[PDB]
């Protein structure tokens, strides 16, 4: 079954030459076999003997495939693959289960060794040369796509799309999806009708040397789709097995946390905090670790979660898309996309490493965005959103934030906890509030600093700092101010980072100190923050500022 | 026709840019659009043996509810050899200018066989249920820099008559568009324009107002009485501003600010401070001297969001030596979404840069990459695509321009 299809022109990378590697020596039985096997496809026209006019060579091997005490062959194109041009995209990204519309029925045709049905570019064939040695010290080359060579998949995919354009056209109410050597076909016809067509298709591929496993020997639903179990009217989350064991090695924990993390997507509730703690300091990937009781209760509670299997539904184009979001903790969000309430299409969660300085709204914002993207990738469209935030809140925040931001049509859902603004700086000074002129300075090299303040009420403080830095000093100045102020405060500072907070008003940060201030900001009733150019006369920057520079 | 050979700047290789996900709605439109151009033999299906790719997408101009296909050749233009096309300085002054979409023209002209591979692009498939759909151009593509180039000859011809019979009218072509400027009152301009269309059709509001784009001065507040705060705010701004006008002085004012007083405390101005201030207001009445466009350097465009629907910008080549600056108020209807406002803004500004220096500025956008990548196209309406980078607006450069008159 070679095929009568136009070969795709293939050439070697810019200015390189074919493979030239030596052939390993072989046992009497590793040569005997390969002679047989090769004489086989030799007769099938798949490979053709070559003379000495071919200077290339690839190492052929022989490994007896398991569950058959018979011999099989293997050719090592590592080198050839390094020398072969690149092709576009053998996989623009995988179709997710939630992006499929349901079907009355779905077959799958293993187009298996169709890799060998497609003839290789006559010109290129010469680089595929390999050698079968003899006992005490026989050449060939491929005439069809070799298994394991860079361009096969690619060449075979396109080949396939061509050969499918006709049948697809005639039968538009039918749906084929291809992937690898697996051809999935589904539809909404009546089983007998479906049956007929599949056969029709089969005899079509069958026409291009493309042998396919008959009805008598093909696969049947459910279908294990990398992670999922697929029925034509519902998919399932193929229950995950946590190895209950005696002693745990570091490596084991990692793998475990790995599978656990994967799970948290569909199973929010899953936790790995204490389990992660078990790695701190680990000296060897195989050193065994004592499972803290906290880690026990956790590992445990996780098995319970993974008990309940999870089935979902498919895409129904005649219904709107809804995306609902929840905040599980600081910078942790869960979302579920569905068409009919509680009938979920997809779910997920996100952990946001605080990074420099953020705030929940900003983070809420990023979630939406991420969701929006994957939605489009799947349903070529974006969901209407149900968000745990009030229009008032959102409005206040965005019209004022310094960065461009946006949230597609959405609707407030009162599912607590809601995301809110933890504090807001006053737009102008507070009348009848103490005014703290803060300043901080530190010796860059010796890391010795002082921080402090003086108010218009005559109050003052100063503090000496060991092993500190400038930024810290400045911030500290501000921390103190806040600590000693009271519900309403006015604070002038010449800090560049103060400018930061003002413009962003973050409610989370990597810097503990910042967090400190943030906590203090939140406590205050009314706070107004002001910045003035450093080292200028601006009193305050002259008095508390003078006390801290030498 | 006989085709001119186009090549890549030496050393370069074709573009291999990934396709961005597209909505169902626009993927459909592109298919239609492509099957058609295919028949029309403008484009042809390609195999995987071709590894180059450029992003594609669809948009709709105003007063057009018919989808239009747009490609992102930036990368390819960057890699396409240069050749030399002349820019006036007249429309810069015209009383009015009108832009014209002559992208079509190109589809008549064929493209050198060997450069075609480089023009490969891909229509994706929703959820990847199908493999993508690869095409490649056979004629001059719209949006490519080589196209207005190769179609130069024919173009000049086609126009000369309208040219010679109207040397009082300016015509500048920048890629897919044609800029027509005349001081003739609107009546004659509009009519003369339509006459020009016909002149072209023959072969096979909306108005612009150049002049009027005068840079604005930085006005300073005025109060009956000033507070510690007011001053501090003022002084802060002046201080920073001195980087532009070095004659600005702040000491007399900073003197009043000595002593730890309350922000709300009122302070009367010394006659010395009064002067220092009056003297500053003067210097600010006009743009800094010495700023002259340099054709050999990149034009830069910075945008600050001011909130309330307002945005400010500055075109320059060297920080603080602005060539142009300005304010922009949100178009009627974008009352809830930033991204819409920003693209509109981006487009208007690019426009001016073209009209003026006949060159697209590189943008410095106050928006997170992801946000921008996800939605800019949704509101884009120009055949060209400028360069951009994403940044963090310093708080000061913002308070400054907020002060523009
Ligand atoms: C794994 C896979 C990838 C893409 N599409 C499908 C499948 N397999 C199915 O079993 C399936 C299930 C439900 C709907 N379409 C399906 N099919 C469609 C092709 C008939």
């Amino acid at each position: 079954p070679i095929s009568p299809i136009e070969t795709v022109p293939v050439k070697l990378k810019p200015g390189m030459d074919g493979p030239k590697v030596k052939q390993w020596p072989l046992t009497e039985e590793k040569i005997k076999a390969l002679v047989e096997i090769c004489t086989e496809m030799e007769k099938e026209g798949k490979i053709s003997k070559i003379g000495p006019e071919n200077p290339y060579n690839t190492p052929v091997f022989a490994i007896k495939k398991k569950d058959s005490t018979k011999w099989r062959k293997l050719v090592d194109f590592r080198e050839l693959n390094k020398r072969t041009q690149d092709f576009w995209e053998v996989q623009l990204g995988i179709p997710h289960p939630a992006g499929l519309k349901k079907k009355k029925s779905v077959t799958v045709l293993d187009v298996g060794d169709a890799y060998f049905s497609v003839p290789l570019d006559e010109d290129f064939r010469k680089y595929t040369a390999f050698t079968i040695p003899s006992i005490n010290n026989i050449r060939y080359q491929y005439n069809v796509l070799p298994q394991g060579w860079k361009g096969s998949p690619a060449i075979f995919q396109s080949s396939m799309t061509k050969i499918l354009e006709p049948f697809r056209k005639q039968n538009p109410d039918i749906v084929i999806c291809q992937y690898m050597d697996d051809l999935y076909v589904g539809s909404d016809l009546e089983i007998g009708q479906h049956r007929t067509k599949i056969e029709e298709l089969r005899q079509h591929l069958l026409r291009w040397g493309l042998t396919t496993p008959d009805k008598k020997h093909q696969k049947e639903p459910p279908f294990l789709w990398m992670g999922y179990e697929l029925h034509p009217d519902k998919w399932t989350v193929q229950p995950i097995v946590l190895p209950e064991k005696d002693s745990w090695t570091v490596n084991d924990i990692q793998k475990l946390v790995g599978k656990l993390n994967w799970a948290s997507q569909i199973y929010p509730g899953i936790k790995v905090r204490q389990l992660c703690k078990l790695l701190r300091g680990t000296k060897a990937l195989t050193e065994v670790i004592p499972l803290t009781e906290e880690a026990e209760l956790e590992l445990a509670e996780n098995r319970e979660i993974l008990k309940e299997p999870v089935h979902g539904v498919y895409y129904d184009p005649s219904k709107d898309l809804i995306a609902e979001i929840q905040k599980q903790g600081q910078g942790q969000w869960t979302y579920q996309i569905y068409q009919e309430p509680f009938k979920n299409l997809k779910t997920g969660k996100y952990a946001r490493m605080r990074g420099a300085h953020t705030n929940d709204v900003k983070q809420l914002t990023e979630a939406v965005q991420k969701i929006t993207t994957e939605s489009i990738v799947i349903w070529g469209k974006t969901p209407k959103f149900k968000l745990p935030i009030q229009k008032e809140t959102w409005e206040t925040w965005w019209t004022e934030y310094w960065q461009a931001t946006w949230i597609p049509e959405w609707e407030f859902v009162n599912t607590p906890p809601l995301v809110k603004l933890w504090y807001q700086l006053e737009k102008e000074p507070i009348v009848g509030a103490e005014t703290f002129y803060v300043d901080g300075a530190a010796n860059r090299e010796t890391k010795l600093g002082k921080a402090g303040y003086v108010t218009n009420r005559g109050r003052q403080k100063v503090v000496t700092l060991t092993d500190t830095t400038n930024q810290k000093t400045e911030l500290q100045a501000i921390y103190l101010a806040l600590q000693d102020s009271g519900l309403e405060v006015n604070i002038v500072t010449d800090s560049q980072y103060a400018l930061g907070i003002i413009q962003a008003q973050p409610d989370q940060s990597e810097s503990e100190l910042v967090n400190q201030i943030i906590e203090q900001l939140i406590k205050k009733e009314k706070v107004y923050l002001a910045w003035v150019p450093a080292h200028k006369g601006i009193g305050g920057n002259e008095q508390v500022d003078k006390l801290v520079s030498a | 026709i006989e085709t001119v050979p186009v090549k890549l700047k030496p050393g370069m290789d074709g573009p291999k840019v990934k396709q961005w996900p597209l909505t169902e709605e626009k993927i459909k439109a592109l298919v239609e659009i492509c099957t058609e151009m295919e028949k029309e033999g403008k484009i042809s299906k390609i195999g995987p043996e071709n590894p180059y790719n450029t992003p594609v997408f669809a948009i709709k101009k105003k007063d057009s509810t018919k989808w239009r296909k747009l490609v992102d050749f930036r990368e390819l233009n960057k890699r396409t050899q240069d050749f030399g096309i002349p820019h006036p300085a007249g429309l810069k002054k015209k009383k009015s200018v009108t832009v014209l979409d002559v992208g079509d023209a190109y589809f008549s002209v064929p493209l050198d066989e060997d450069f075609r591979k480089y023009t490969a692009f891909t229509i994706p498939s929703i959820n990847n249920e199908t493999p993508g759909i690869r095409y490649q151009y056979n004629v001059l593509p719209q949006g490519w820099k080589g196209s207005p180039a190769i179609f130069q000859s024919s173009m000049t011809k086609i126009l000369e008559p309208f040219r010679k019979q109207n040397p009082d009218i300016v015509i500048c072509q920048y890629m897919d568009d044609l800029y027509v400027g005349s001081d003739l009152e609107i009546g004659q301009h509009r009519t003369k324009i339509e006459e020009l269309r016909q002149h072209l059709l023959r072969w096979g509001g909306y108005e612009l107002h150049p002049d009027k784009w005068t840079v604005q001065p930085i006005v300073l507040p005025e109060k009956d009485s000033w507070t510690v705060n007011d001053i501090q705010k003022l002084v802060g701004k002046l201080n920073w501003a001195s980087q532009i006008y070095p004659g600005i002085k702040v000491r007399q004012l900073c003197k009043l600010l000595r002593g730890t007083k309350a922000l709300t405390e009122v302070i009367p101005l010394t006659e010395e401070a009064e002067l220092e201030l009056a003297e500053n207001r003067e210097i600010l009445k006009e743009p800094v001297h010495g700023v002259y466009y340099d054709p050999s350097k990149d034009l830069i465009a910075e945008i600050q969001k001011q909130g309330q629907g307002q945005w400010t910008y500055q075109i320059y080549q060297e920080p603080f030596k602005n060539l142009k600056t300005g304010k922009y108020a949100r178009m009627r209807g974008a009352h809830t979404n930033d991204v819409k406002q920003l693209t509109e803004a981006v487009q208007k500004i690019t426009t001016e840069s073209i009209v003026i220096w006949g060159k697209t500025p590189k943008f410095k956008l106050p928006i997170q990459k992801e946000t921008w990548e996800t939605w800019w196209t949704e509101y884009w309406q120009a055949t060209w695509i400028p360069e951009w980078e994403f940044v963090n607006t310093p708080p000061l450069v913002k308070l400054w321009y907020q002060l523009e008159k």
